[PDB]
């Protein structure tokens, strides 16, 4: 009977895996009926920890998607999967080296059983963005239908455009966030983040992802806002970033260094299933 | 002879682990697969005689290069791939039959010597994570080594 779990990180449900010390071939068939909620487990996303491929890591991991197709989202299932090894014994290291389908990464498991990414350093060029302006600016006027709009832009690696709001509940974000997200200044369309700035170290955050519409927990648009925040002088080094679907904590030093990324993975269960 | 009924050849694993819990890894001489050291027991020895034998004959180390931390309790055994049976050879082995012992290295990296023996088994080894040569061993071996890599996890787990 294969073991496994059920973990939830970034509001998403992740079965989880361990295919380093079972002997599992994850076929396109197995994983669709292990998808089925009656039929096998039940998942969002089925989140496998391997072997490594490299020397110098210690593990790899895989996501697959309920239609069976390998899902390359980068830190996707990064946190499922830092608590997941620690907690079934396959490491006891808190700096753990990985592998997975969008390159390497290393992973810090906190002393909150927190984990910490390393997401890179915010580029503010909009020619990086990509984002239509002459030159970085920490605000940025736009007009948005007959309404004009004021905002920061960044790239994580992907484009996002943050507005200041003074309450997410009561913010516009499905007639302003269509609007801005394929807005003609952003020819790749952008991200469009609703931050409502509680405190220097605290703010609440929508966010109307590219093409996808409002999720409940959009990691690198947590960062985006809080580096545009920085950036603009309205945030501290270190911030809550409270989500619809939980708690994220930023910590960016400014310009020269990396942004990092800090969120929780609850173990929701253990269980097995004969295959 | 020392195989078996069942065409078993005794045998003996060393998983060798540095203080960084790596592990070493060790590459079949004039040929470009690696492995963990193993090697036959031999008439009249035990288990842990065959197993400081073939260390030092394979990997250069002295009792007291190194601490015994573990061993698996009964024989984990392996199937040859049947392509490389040798029928004609009396009497027939088909696999072999393996103890393994988790090593940990007390002396520097400098005391293994892969040519003590007249004919070596290696010509080069690293230190590799741990669980890497879950996936790099040969096929064959793969279902011995999980399981070996399993038992052994908890005790390198804990030398931080
Ligand atoms: N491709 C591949 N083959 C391997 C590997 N490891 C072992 N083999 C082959 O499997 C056969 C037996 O190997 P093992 O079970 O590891 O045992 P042995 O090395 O024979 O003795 P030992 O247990 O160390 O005392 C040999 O073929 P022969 O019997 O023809 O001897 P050969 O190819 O050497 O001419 C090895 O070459 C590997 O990692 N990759
Ligand atoms: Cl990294
Ligand atoms: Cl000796
Ligand atoms: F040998
Ligand atoms: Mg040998
Ligand atoms: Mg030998
Ligand atoms: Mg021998
Ligand atoms: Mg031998």
């Amino acid at each position: 009977s294969m073991q496994f779990s059920k973990m939830h990180g970034l509001g998403n449900d992740f079965m989880v895996v361990d295919a380093v010390t079972q002997n599992v071939f994850f076929s396109p068939e197995l994983i669709r009926r292990l998808a089925d909620a009656h039929l096998g487990v039940g998942f969002d996303q089925l989140l496998v920890v391997e072997p490594p491929y490299d020397p110098e890591l210690d593990f790899h991991y895989r996501i697959f998607n309920a239609d069976g197709s390998e899902v390359a989202q980068c830190g996707n299932g990064a946190r499922c999967f830092a608590r997941f090894v620690r907690l079934k014994g396959l490491t006891n290291k808190r700096d753990i080296r990985v592998s997975t389908a969008n390159g390497r990464m290393v992973l810090t498991v906190t002393d909150d059983d927190l984990v910490r990414v390393n997401m890179g350093e915010p580029n503010f060029e909009p020619s990086a963005v990509p984002f239509r302006a002459n030159k970085a600016e920490k605000t940025y006027i736009m007009r948005a239908a007959e309404q004009t709009i004021l905002c920061g832009v960044v790239s994580m690696g992907n484009p996002h455009c943050v507005i200041q709001v003074d309450d997410v509940d009561t913010a516009a974000v499905e007639t302003l966030g269509p609007v801005l997200e394929s807005h003609e200044r952003f020819p790749e369309r952008a991200n469009i983040g609703f931050m409502q700035v509680v405190k220097r170290e605290h703010i609440r955050l929508r966010v109307y992802e590219r093409g996808a519409g409002e999720t409940q927990a959009c990691g690198s648009g947590a960062c985006a806002a809080v580096a545009v925040g920085i950036q603009q002088g309205l945030l501290a080094e270190e911030v809550r970033v409270e989500l619809p679907g939980g708690r994220l904590d930023i910590a960016w030093k400014g310009p020269g260094h990396p942004l990092y990324m800090t969120g929780p993975a609850v173990h929701v269960a253990d269980g097995f299933i004969h295959l | 002879s020392m195989i078996d009924d069942d065409g078993y050849r005794p045998n003996v694993g060393i998983v060798i682990c540095n203080r960084q819990g790596q592990v070493m890894w060790a590459r079949r001489f004039g040929q470009h697969s690696w492995q963990f050291p193993q090697g036959g027991i031999n008439p009249g020895e035990s288990a842990e005689q065959a197993m400081y034998r073939e260390l030092f004959e394979e990997v250069g180390l002295s009792r007291k290069d190194v601490r015994i931390l573990a061993s698996t309790r009964n024989w984990l055994r392996y199937k040859l791939p049947k392509r490389l049976v040798r029928w004609d050879t009396k009497p027939v082995c088909i696999g072999q039959k393996q103890k393994w012992f988790l090593l940990q290295l007390v002396s520097g990296d400098a005391e293994i010597n892969m040519q003590t023996s007249s004919t070596p088994e290696f010509d080069g080894w690293r230190w590799v994570s741990y669980w890497y040569p879950v996936r790099q061993v040969v096929s064959f071996k793969r279902d011995v080594y999980r399981r070996v890599m399993k038992e052994f996890a908890s005790v390198v787990m804990s030398l931080a």
